[PDB]
């Protein structure tokens, strides 16, 4: 899965 | 609001305590109470609001994904019923956040920094709704419109290394790849964002450099997956 | 009970789904509903009940410890108020569990295996109440009495390697050290428990050997800290 | 802190 702001 | 009787300053202090205690549902409730006082949220307070709801909805999304995977393999009513319960709870949290943004955080955001922050949030919470929607078409368009307005303002009013601008572009690129079936748009956005930030690092202090390169890492990780 | 309209089998299935989804509050609610149907809990179901409430109260205890530490260093009303809120929520969960045990899990536990399991739980949830009490004297005595009854039965009816017996002795030893100001009792219990399990490992299959040695590790870790 | 069953 793609990574969002974290 | 059950927080209507608490002072704004006490709600903010308790949100900070809830964060330290990893009590994110409490943190979100405190920050909803603070928003509903009707005054500006500072940069720190906007970060508190975002962290709180990101953690709440994050746990819901992770649960929904587990249950949806189990439901798919099964194809009694129990898995569907419980997935639907979690889904409804998740939608309720997203609706709550979108309601705070629409009444009246965005319209009262009297400068670019604050307006971009809230429009990014609006894109994010429509994106989380889109993940569980099937109607999905309308939600996708609402997310894209909020993200794009935020992008337009951020490109005019913030430097390419600003971490709010970077995190906006990162999350819009995830929207394109995972939600909107637009992987080429995702790649183009992540690559231009990364490259333009890189060319601007020379303008930054050591501390701002750290802020920017942290988000740049996430852009790199996605581009490595996508290409 | 809001779970009174759901079938027992559906409550158990949803508790297992909630565990996979890391939704421990939901898991505990489902298992409370199953208990209140008034029928036996199997070994698997007792484990589900214990895992659910251990995770719920575990998060509350961790939050309470963070807030209590902050409150101590501070020595406005906000830290105390919020610590008191979390404390009240924690006490409510413990009271709920103790209520299930008293009405009527323990009296209806018609063999040693089930009675020991529930009496261990009774000791644990009085111990968690004792951690936040100041009255504390009465709670400490209730925890010790439940643990000791469980020990007496377990020594008569279970082998020294049984994992329920081992986990009981482990938690009673923690009670002695951390709650009752009886570190010598803690050391004596942990050491005798460890040694008697070791001398019985030769009777076990590979799988039971793994069960027992896992708890033995925790006994060793405490003895290493305490001596 | 001492370790309980886990
Ligand atoms: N109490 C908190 N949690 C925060 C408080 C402040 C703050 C404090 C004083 C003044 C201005 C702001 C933060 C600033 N924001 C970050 O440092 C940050 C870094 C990486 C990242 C995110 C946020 C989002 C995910 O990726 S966060
Ligand atoms: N104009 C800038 N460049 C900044 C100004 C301030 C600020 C404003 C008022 C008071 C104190 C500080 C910043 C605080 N930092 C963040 O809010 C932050 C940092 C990292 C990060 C995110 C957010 C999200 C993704 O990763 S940044
Ligand atoms: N469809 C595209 N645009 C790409 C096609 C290729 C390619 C072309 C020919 C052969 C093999 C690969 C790319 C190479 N990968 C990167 O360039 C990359 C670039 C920048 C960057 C990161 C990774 C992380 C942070 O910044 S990108
Ligand atoms: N769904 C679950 N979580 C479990 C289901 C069962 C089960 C399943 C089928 C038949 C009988 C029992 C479990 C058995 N119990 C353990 O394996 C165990 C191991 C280590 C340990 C603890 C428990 C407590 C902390 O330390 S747990
Ligand atoms: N008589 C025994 N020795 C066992 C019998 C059963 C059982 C009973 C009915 C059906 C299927 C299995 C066990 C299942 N295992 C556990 O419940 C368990 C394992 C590890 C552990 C804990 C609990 C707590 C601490 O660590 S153990
Ligand atoms: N007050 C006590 N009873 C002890 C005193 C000492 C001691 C005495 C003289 C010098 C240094 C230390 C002990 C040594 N430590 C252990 O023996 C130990 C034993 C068994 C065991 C574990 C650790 C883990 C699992 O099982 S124990
Ligand atoms: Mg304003
Ligand atoms: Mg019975």
């Amino acid at each position: 899965r793609s990574l969002s702001e974290r | 609001g059950a927080m209507g009787s608490m002072e704004r300053a006490s709600l903010i202090q308790k949100a900070k305590l809830a964060e330290q205690a990893e009590r994110y549902e409490d943190m979100a409730a405190f920050m909803k109470g603070a928003v509903e006082k009707g005054e500006e949220l500072s940069c720190e307070e906007r970060n508190l609001l975002s962290v709180a709801y990101k953690n709440v909805v994050g746990g819901q999304r992770a649960a929904w994904r587990v249950l949806s995977s189990i439901e798919q393999k099964s194809n009694g009513p129990e898995v569907r019923e419980y997935r639907e319960k979690v889904e409804t709870e998740l939608q309720g949290v997203c609706d709550t956040v979108l309601g705070l943004l629409d009444s009246h955080l965005i319209k009262e955001a009297g400068d670019a920094e604050s307006r971009v922050f809230y429009l990014k949030m609006k894109g994010d919470y429509y994106r989380y709704l889109a993940e569980v929607a099937t109607d999905k078409k309308r939600i996708i368009d609402s997310a894209r419109s909020a993200y794009q307005e935020a992008m337009d303002i951020s490109k005019k009013e913030m430097p390419p290394t600003n971490p709010i601008r970077l995190g906006l572009a990162l999350n819009f690129s995830v929207f394109h790849y995972e939600i909107a079936n637009s992987p080429e748009e995702a790649i183009s956005l992540a690559k231009t964002t990364f490259d333009e930030a890189m060319a601007d690092l020379h303008t930054l202090s050591e501390d701002s450099y750290k802020d920017s390169t942290l988000i740049m890492q996430l852009l790199r990780d996605n581009l490595t997956l996508w290409t």
